Order: C-alpha cells, then structure tokens, then sequence
C-alpha cells in the first residue's frame, strides 16, 4: 500500500509526542471538525496569514484524536500528511505521477473514511507536476472533491490563496474557507506557557514568566514582520540559545586563559623572575573559576536531568490516561511529582544562590538583548557607561555644537525619554521643528546626533527637502503605485526605515519645499505609519525626525534682546502660523528657536575648524600652531550677525589656505617644523623655524 | 520496448510599464 | 444596497477624529489597527488609485491586486 | 527556525562571515554545542542542470535531505544565493526548491545557513512571504 | 565637507566668464568638452529642476535620471 | 576578481582592443604571467539554443565551467 509510501502518519509521531501542545482554538478545531463531517466538499482549507499555527492546528486536531476529546465521528481515524515531492519524485517516465496519484486515491477509496488525508501548502498542488501530456493534479481530484470522497485537509497562506487557488475559482469552491484570526496578546501568553514547557525540555534552562509576557508585549510591538505568536515564540528560543551558550563558555575565563597564556609564553622565552609566581597565581584563579563553573555546571545538569524525571513522570501519568490503569494513576502522581519538584525547588534556590558569573535565567534583560540586535532599537537596560554617557549628553554635543542651550536641552530631554521606556507607543519618539537665522546649527546639531547616537557623521537619513517643490515630489519618499514605474524598488524612505529603524530622517530646508508636501508627516507625527505603494506599512515608533526652515530670521535678528523666551516662541509660533498649516505643528513636540551667536561661540567654532585642520595637515604630514592674536584677528575676520559661522569658514579657509599651500606648492615646506601661525600686520604668516 | 518521459518547457511572461506625465 | 453607515467628521485636529475611530475599532474588534486606516496623504494626486483599487491586468501590479 | 539569513549591502563579505565561522569550528574556537559539525555548500546549479524531465529535481533534492535526515543533525549546510532558491526549479506548473523546503525548515530538521543580498532580499523574498 | 570652489561671478557682457572656466578646463582637462555646462536660462519657469535631478518615480523620466 | 570590463559609447572598438591584446600575447609583449594563455571568446546568446527545458542552459554553462 503506497498510503505507507508517499504519506506522513502524523497520529503515529503525535501517539509518538514529536508535536506540540495547541491551547486556544476550540472554536476553530471545532468548525474544522464540523466541515470535516459533512456528506458533499468534506474539505475545509485553512487561510492563515502566515505564521499562525497553521500547521499548528492541524497537529492540534491529530493529539485530540490520539486522546480522543473529539466527537465520536472522529474516534479512531488516521490523518495522512501528504509530501507532494514525494508524489512527483519518481516521474520520469510519462504518467507515473497520475498512476500514483490515481493508486493513493483508490486506496483512500479502500480505506474507507478512516483516513483524513491531509495537504499542507494548497496551492502548490494546483497545476503540480504538469506538463503538456499530462493531468495537471488539479483535474484527477475535483470530482472526488465534489462528492466528498476524499477528506482533504488545506492550509496555505492567504496570498498565496488569492494568487494560486483563484485563477480558477471552480477550484475554490470545491473547498471552504476556514478564517484563522490573529491570535492576540494573551492568547500569545497561554501559547508560549505551552511551548516554554517544550523549550525548557529541550534547552536545560529556567525562563521566568514575566519575562515571558514582557517578550510578548515587546515583540508585539517592536516587529511589524511577521504575526503572533510565532514571534514570540522566536525571541523565546533565541533567548535561551543565548542563554545556553553563555552557560557554555566564560567570558571572564578566556580573557585570564589569554592572560595565563601570555605570562607563560613570557617565562618560556625568559628560559629575579616573579612571573613564575604571577603565572601560579593567575593559574590558581582560573582554577577557582573553572571549578566553581563545573560544580554550578554540574548543579545545573543535575536540576535539569530531575527536571526531565518530572516530564517523563508527566509522560506516564498521560499513558496512564489513554490506557487507563486506576492505582497506577494515584500511585505514579503522588509518588514521583512533589518530592522531586521540591529538591527541584531546592537545586534552583541552591543555584539563586551560587550563580556567580553564570547564569541560568531568562529574564527580560536577555529578551531585550536579543531584540536590541535583533532589530537595533536600544531598549536593553543600561550598562553605567551608556548611561553616564547619556549623562555625558550635553558636554558631548558642546564638543560639536558651541552655545545653542535651547534646543540642546530639548534634544537632550528626547533621547531621554527615548531609553527611559517613557516614550509613546503611538508617536515617533520626538517631533522637532528647527528655527534659526542660517547656520547656527540647523544641520550641525543633526550631524552632531548622528555623531553621538550612532557615533558616526554621514548616517542619518538625511531626505533634503530642497527638491520638493511640486506635488510630484511625494513619490519619491512613498514609492510608486503598481503598473506605474517605480513599483519594483519602491522609495527612498520605506527601504531608508524598514531597514534600520532606529535612525534619524533630517528633512532638511522644510519651507522650500511645496507647502504641501507635508501631509505624509501628518500621517508620520500623528501615528507612525505610513503605507507606501507597495502594500507595506512602515511603523515610525521607533525614530527622530527633526525639520529646519529659517522663517523667523528678520524676527530673530529683531528681537533677540527685550524678550523672554516664552513671547520669542509665541511670536515665531505666530509667524509658523501664517507659513505653515494648522494640521502640521499641532504635530510637532517642541519648535525651538536657535539663537544668533556671540563672539567666544565663534571663536570657539574657529578653534574647532582648526584642530580638524591641524587632523588634515597631520596625514599631510604638518604641524600648525598658531598666535592667539591670529585667532583674534580671525574674531574680527569672521564676525557678522547676518550671516552666522559661514563667512568665519570661507574666511579662515581662504587667509589660511591660500598663503599656506601657497607656500606648500611654493615647493618650501620641510616636514618637523611646527609652524607658527603668528601674524602678519594684517595677514598671518606662516614660518619656518 | 522505449517509453517516453515528460518536459519542462518553462518560460516567463513579458510584462509592460505605464507612466502618468503630469500636467501642470 | 448600502454600507452600514459612512460618515465625515469635522472641526480643527486634535479632537478625537481618528481616535474616535480607533476607538470603535478597540471596541469591535478588540485592536486599533485590525480596522482599515488609510491615511490620504498617500492619494495626492491622480495616478495612486491604483494604490488603494490597484493595477489593470497585464502588468506588474497583477499579483498584489489592490 | 534553525536558519539565519546574512543581509548587507553586497561586497561586505557574508560569504567570508560563513568561512570564518566555518574556520572557528576548525579550530574548535566556536563554544562546544556544534563542534565536531560539517558546513557544506549547497550549489543550485548542480541540482537543477541534468533534469530537463518531469519531477527529477524534486528527487535530487529529496534524495539530499533524506541524506542530511541521515546525518542527523551533524552538518550545517550552506546556501548562498537564497534568493536564487526561491525561484530555482520553478517550473511549468512544478514544484520550486522553496515549495519543498517550506516543510524542511519550520520543523527545526535541517541548519540552512543565509546569505543574500539586501536588494535581491526585497526582490525576490519579501514579496514571497512564507519563505520569510 | 563643502564642494571644493563655490564661485556666483558678477561682470558686465562679454568680459570672458564663460571664456574664464573654458580657459580652466582646456588646461585642466585639455579640452572645453569636459565641463558641465548647464545653460541656464531655460528654467525661467520653476518646474524644470526634473532637467537636472530627474524625475520622481511615477513619472516618464525615472529610467535616464536628470 | 580578475574580471575587468570595457565600457563607452560604442563604435570604438573595444572589441579590437580584446582582439590587439591577444595579438600582443602572440608576440609576446606581456608580463611573465601570461604567456602561454588561451583568450577565447563566447556569446551568451551561444548557449540560448534549446531554452525550453529546466536546467539545458545551466547544464551547458557548468559544463563550461568544468
Ligand atoms: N496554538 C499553538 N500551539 C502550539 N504551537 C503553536 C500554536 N500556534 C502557533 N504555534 C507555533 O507557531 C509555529 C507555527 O508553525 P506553522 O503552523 O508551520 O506555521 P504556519 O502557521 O503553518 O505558517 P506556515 O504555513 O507554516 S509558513 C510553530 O512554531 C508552532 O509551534
Ligand atoms: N554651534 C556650532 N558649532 C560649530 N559649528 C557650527 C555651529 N553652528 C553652526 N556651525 C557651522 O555651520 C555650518 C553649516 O551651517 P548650517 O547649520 O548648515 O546652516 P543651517 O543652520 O543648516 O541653515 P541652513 O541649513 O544652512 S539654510 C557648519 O560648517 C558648521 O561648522
Ligand atoms: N475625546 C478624546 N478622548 C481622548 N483623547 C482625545 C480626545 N480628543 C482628543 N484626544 C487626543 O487628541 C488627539 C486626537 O487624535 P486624532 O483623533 O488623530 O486627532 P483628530 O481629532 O483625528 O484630528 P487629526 O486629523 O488627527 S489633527 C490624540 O492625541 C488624542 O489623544
Ligand atoms: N571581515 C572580513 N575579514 C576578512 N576579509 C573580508 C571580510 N569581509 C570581506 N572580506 C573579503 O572581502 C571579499 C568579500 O567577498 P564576498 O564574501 O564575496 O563579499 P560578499 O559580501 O559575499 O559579496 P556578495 O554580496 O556575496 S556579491 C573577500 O575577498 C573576503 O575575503
Ligand atoms: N580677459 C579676456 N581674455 C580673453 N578673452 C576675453 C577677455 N575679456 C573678454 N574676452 C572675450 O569676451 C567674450 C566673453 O564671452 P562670454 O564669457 O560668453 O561672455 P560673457 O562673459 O558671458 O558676458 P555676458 O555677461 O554673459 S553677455 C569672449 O569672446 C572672450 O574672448
Ligand atoms: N586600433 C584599431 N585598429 C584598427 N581598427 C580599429 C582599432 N580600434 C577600433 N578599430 C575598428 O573599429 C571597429 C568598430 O569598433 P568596435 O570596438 O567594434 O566598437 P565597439 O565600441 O567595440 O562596439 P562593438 O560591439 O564592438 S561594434 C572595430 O571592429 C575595428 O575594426
């Protein structure tokens, strides 16, 4: 009987306990139960978006039957899996496909309605294994579909329902549709308090329930990939290989093996020493570490092989439920299940004790580890270094952006709430409108987050906004809609996103776009999503996004004594009023106003520029100081209040450069001499001593 | 006695563009 | 002949439009986004239709349908 | 899901991420849960090029996960060009490589190790979305 | 960071600008034939700046660029 | 990666260039590297004779390779 030979018995390897425990789903076991018993089309076919237990349910259905919480209808049939593979493989002669095909159907027929035959991936088999001569494999069932003399068991996903199956709806609707719905957070809970059982059998480790329902709210919200639960049940088992292969090798222990091997290649290649001695003693500490890692390694092995005791135990008294031995029931219970779930107790209070560079746990720490590289979005708790660092905030951005107190504080305050949870699962982490007369730091403060943020200059996804003046532009952030021309490499953006989603998108120059450009940012800074042509969603939840223009500039340049902060703001509110629409900055958490700058900003500005110019000259191979008097003139070069730190860098380029390579292509510069840049009676000299 | 097997013959569809050219 | 009931809401921002709507979509359905929320500002301009109706056949926009 | 997928922009040397791992294994640098382990390479060329008949690629690529069935978790096999995977034996109406491997790695039951590119990923995976 | 010159030339007509930057190529790239020389008066209306970046997708110039 | 390409607008012979540098392997003005060698040329299109059945193409071109 070929049934034997191109199926899967799933009631064996359930009977067997390869599969999984399936909590939920009664309703819908049930109405699968319910097409099942029919008299015409027994053939229900899963949609199910994909990832939803799909497969799950069918397993489900098939441990029921092997319990027998079914209906009676159900009790004592077979469910077949069916390897569509295996019916093609041999088919290199002509028609040997239809004569397997046509076997195992007729031995369906002679099996009577015992055998539930089951198809996984549906729409595969319509036009499988087809050629010109051939039957195409949707043609030899549809009759037997029909009439009901088969029990086909469907579950494919739903696009491929729409793209595969309905290019002939007559193929449809000989099955039915049996909606999965999304599983939801709690059902996510129950459904991993099941496979957390599993996993622990199979990963020697200890998981901690609220972790387990705080990887479940976080992979609910921070992946918008894949569906519940299989997510979860992703950062479960992720979580605990990390786990495992944390317990499986220290880290502390190869750094003194390191160490241990160096002072012994040391005292090889001496041969007053005390290495000698040093190496005995870094070698006496690694063995107190090694021997503690074994005995709580050993500890470990112990709790879990009794933690394995206790599942066999849970495997007899479920044996003893199918069969139905009575004393065996109480006898088996009451022996194996509280004494040692007590030193199973014991062992683990023995480990909450001992464990000492060792873990052992999974708690919400490594679920966040594994999401924050998973994705790139920072929410695992701090190290000191990263916290003192984010206290290390605003010192770091006056190393970059000199005075600019304003908007350093309110940039402060974001990234803030940024790590400290506070943040809004409904809004992308800060709104920030940017105003200034130009170049006080509207784009230096942006270079500066990236600097700071990801520690490097050029990545910040930076969409100047200079181009956008008409109302074509949107499509060239939001992709191009099917059929039109840019539907196969989308937008700029939605890749710019759905790749690294913690970054910062600078729209650059707001106001010399077309005014309304910016009702995608309505969509952006109400909610986060935005949708582009494609199908796919874009969560923004998980980013910055910052606008400059320079509207207020006459107003800037006006009033900038003689008020308060609060009527600057108001007034400049006033004037984005009149620019911009009502919609918009309702959007925006703060719009702050840089302010002009003042002498020692500048000169503080020029000290930069040089100690980045002093960097190039470096690989030029030459060293510059300079007279403080120079600096001074340079204070006088590049002032202005009409123009910012602009005309200070054209300036010292120029009075710098000019007279300098000058001198350099003079072909005069020997290497070594540190080059006073003392002055010139106006200009400044370069000089040789 | 030679019997026979059975081919692939496989190939792709051709696909077009459309393009919107703005008015104003 | 009808849907259920369709609306247009008005007045200034901020007032508890959409999530007015999401609210009713918590309610029904017990999600925000299991509910259809199609901002606009996708559908500037003409050609995008065929981002919510989607592509004629004979193209590349054959297989995502609408 | 015992599969990870290597994504960059291409150049930054995810063929040399699966040889240096490969290498660490060697030499038994890698912690002790896949010592001992074979990484292995898997051609699409060599599998599809001799079946111009119905059916014999979808027995090649039985007959070699019957083989990594038969080493029993011992050998981590290599894929590069995933995305050439997905449309591989993707016939007239046949079965691809992705149609039969979809059961072949949500049962945990083979190592098949990623590495694509970031463009071709969204080409040619991300529309097809169980393989995902 | 900045491109390497950033030069808005004013003179009265014909006092050799055009011929200046020739002058600068035909030494540096022995040639006038080598220079961008984007006439600029074209674009006396706005919406010619598609001539220089290209078009957004979605509209006839997103195969050639600008 | 010892594969450079050849790239202009064409009608310049790029095709003799290939074609000279063979020359000059025949007369022997190369490096110690290659002397000895075989520049032989194929056309993709070559190997597009039977493009109906599933791996024909891909068997010839492995065939090559071997
Ligand atoms: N109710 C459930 N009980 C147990 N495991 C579940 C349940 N729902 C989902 N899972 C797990 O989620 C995964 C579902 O596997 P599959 O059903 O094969 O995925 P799917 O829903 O079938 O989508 P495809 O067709 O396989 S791409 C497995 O890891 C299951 O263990
Ligand atoms: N606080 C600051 N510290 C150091 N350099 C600064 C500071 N503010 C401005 N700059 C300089 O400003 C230059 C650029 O000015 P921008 O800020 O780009 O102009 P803007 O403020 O963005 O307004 P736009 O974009 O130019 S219209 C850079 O080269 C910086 O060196
Ligand atoms: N009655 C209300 N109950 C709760 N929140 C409200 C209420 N009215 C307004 N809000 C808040 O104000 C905002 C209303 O959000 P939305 O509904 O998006 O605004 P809207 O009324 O839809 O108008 P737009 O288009 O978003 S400006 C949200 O931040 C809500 O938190
Ligand atoms: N981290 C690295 N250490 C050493 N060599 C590297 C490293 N990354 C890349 N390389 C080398 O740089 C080259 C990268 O080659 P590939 O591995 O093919 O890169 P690739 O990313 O796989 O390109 P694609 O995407 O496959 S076309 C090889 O010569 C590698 O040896
Ligand atoms: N110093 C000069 N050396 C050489 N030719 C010069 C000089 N001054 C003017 N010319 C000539 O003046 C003409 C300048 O040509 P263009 O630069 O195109 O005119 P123009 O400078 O663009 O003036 P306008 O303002 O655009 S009409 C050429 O015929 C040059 O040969
Ligand atoms: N140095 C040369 N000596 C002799 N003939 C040359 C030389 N360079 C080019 N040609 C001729 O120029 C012809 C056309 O140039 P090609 O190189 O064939 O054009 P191409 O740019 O290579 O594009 P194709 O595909 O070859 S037409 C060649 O077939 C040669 O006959």
């Amino acid at each position: 009987q070929a049934l034997k030979k191109y199926t899967i018995d799933l009631t064996e390897r359930a009977e067997q306990g390869k599969l999984d425990p399936v909590i939920g789903r009664d309703e819908e076991i049930r109405r699968t139960i319910q097409v099942l018993q029919r008299r015409t089309k027994n053939n229900p076919v899963l949609i199910g978006e994909p990832g939803v237990g799909k497969t799950a349910i069918v397993e489900g259905l098939a441990q029921r039957i092997i319990n027998g919480e079914v209906p009676e209808g159900l009790k004592g049939r077979r469910v077949l899996a069916l390897d569509m593979g295996a019916l093609v493989a041999g088919a290199k002669y002509r028609g040997e496909f239809e004569e397997r095909l046509k076997g195992v159907l007729n031995d369906l027929a002679k099996q009577e309605g015992n055998v539930i035959l089951f198809i996984d991936a549906l729409h595969t088999m319509v036009g499988a294994g087809k050629a010109d001569g051939a039957m195409d494999a949707g043609n030899m069932l549809k009759p037997a579909l029909a009439r009901g003399e088969l029990h086909c068991v469907g579950a494919t996903t739903l696009d491929e329902y729409r793209q595969y199956i309905e290019k002939d709806a007559a193929l449809e609707r000989r099955f039915q549709k049996v909606f999965v719905a999304e599983p939801s957070v709690e059902d996510t809970i129950a459904i991993l308090r099941g496979l957390k059982e599993r996993y622990e059998l199979h990963h020697h480790v200890q998981i901690t329930d609220p972790a387990i329902v705080a990887a479940a709210t976080l992979s609910h919200r921070y992946i918008a990939d894949r569906q519940l639960p299989d997510k979860a049940i992703d950062l479960i088992d992720e979580a605990a290989s990390s786990i495992r292969m944390q317990i499986d090798s220290p880290e502390e222990l190869d750094r003194l093996d390191r160490r241990i091997i160096q002072l012994k290649l040391e005292q090889q290649a001496l041969m007053l020493d005390m290495l000698n001695e040093e190496l005995s003693d870094k070698e006496r500490q690694y063995s107190e570490l090694e021997e503690e890692w074994k005995a709580e390694k050993a500890s470990l092995s112990g709790t879990q092989t009794i933690k394995a005791e206790l599942e066999q135990a849970k495997i007899a008294i479920e044996q003893a439920r199918r069969v139905g031995d009575l004393a065996r029931m109480s006898e088996l219970q009451y022996g194996k299940i509280p004494e040692l779930e007590k030193q199973l107790e014991a062992a683990t209070q023995l480990e909450g004790k001992t464990m000492r560079l060792l873990r052992n746990k999974v708690t919400d720490a490594e679920i966040a580890e594994v999401l924050a590289r998973w994705t790139g979005i920072p929410v695992s708790r701090m190290m000191e270094s990263e916290r003192e660092k984010l206290l290390r905030m605003e010192q770091e951005l006056h190393h970059r952006v000199i005075g600019q107190n304003e908007a350093v504080d309110a940039v402060s305050n974001a990234i803030r709430r940024s790590r400290a949870g506070l943040a809004d699962p409904n809004r992308p982490i800060g709104s920030f409108l940017f105003l200034g007369p130009t170049g006080v730091g509207k784009t230096e403060l942006c270079k500066a987050l990236a600097n700071f943020m990801f520690d490097s200059d050029e990545a910040m996804v930076r969409i100047d906004m200079s181009e956008f003046m008409e109302k074509h532009s949107v499509s060239r952030l939001v992709g191009a809609p099917p059929g039109y021309v840019g539907y196969e490499e989308g937008g700029y953006l939605t890749e710019a996103v759905r790749r690294r989603p913690y970054s910062v998108i600078l729209l650059d120059a707001v106001e010399k776009a077309h005014p309304d450009v910016f009702n995608i940012l309505l969509q952006v800074l109400d909610d986060g999503r935005l949708t582009d042509g494609q199908g796919r969603t874009v969560d923004f939840r998980n980013t910055v996004v910052i606008m400059t223009s320079n509207l207020g500039s006459d107003l800037i340049q006006e009033r900038f004594g003689e008020l308060d902060y609060a009527h600057m703001k108001e007034l400049v509110l006033g004037v984005v009023s009149h620019n911009f629409r009502p919609e918009f900055i309702n959007r925006i958490d703060e719009v702050v106003v840089f302010h002009p700058l003042g002498e020692q900003h500048i000169a503080s500005i020029a000290q930069i520029q040089l100690k980045r110019l002093y960097k190039r000259l470096e690989e030029r191979g030459y060293e510059i100081h300079i007279s403080d008097e120079a600096l001074k003139l340079l204070s006088e070069n590049g002032y202005d209040p009409v123009y910012g730190a602009r005309p200070l860098k054209r300036a010292i380029q120029q009075q710098i450069e000019n007279p300098l390579a000058q001198q350099i292509l003079s072909g005069e510069l020997v290497p070594g001499k540190v080059i006073r840049l003392e002055v010139n009676e106006d200009r400044i000299v370069a000089v040789q001593h | 006695a030679a019997a026979a097997a059975a081919a692939a013959a496989a190939a792709a569809a051709a696909a077009a563009a459309a393009a919107a050219a703005a008015a104003a």
